[PDB]
């Protein structure tokens, strides 16, 4: 019933290829919901002007 | 109801409010308090953190 979160914000040197090396990621939220998940998508700003 | 001041106790207005503490089958929630001592640093004292 938590659903957890850890994130992690480096800068590439590139701008949209995955690099390669090794990052930790930190913990950032927890929320006890209890909220059953079986499937999830992304939501992105588009082109209009 | 017609309430009225001059009324015999048993007939003035109660307010009434009912709390029911359910338990489903979550991960956990609210629950009672918890005060906070002080810190005697350099002495065998048993602890609590
Ligand atoms: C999540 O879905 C399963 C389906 O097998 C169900 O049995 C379960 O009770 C659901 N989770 C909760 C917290 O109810």
């Amino acid at each position: 019933g938590y659903f957890k979160i850890y994130s992690k914000h480096t800068p590439i040197n590139l701008v949209r290829d995955l690099p390669q090396g090794f990052s930790a990621l930190e913990p950032l939220v927890d929320l006890p919901i209890g909220i059953n998940i079986t499937r999830f998508q992304t939501l992105l700003a588009l082109h209009r002007s | 109801y017609g309430f009225q001041p001059t009324n015999g106790v048993g007939y003035q207005p109660y307010r009434v409010v009912v709390l029911s503490f359910e338990l489903l089958h979550a991960p956990a929630t609210v629950c009672g308090p918890k005060k906070s001592t002080n810190l005697v640093k350099n002495k065998c004292v048993n602890f609590n953190f």
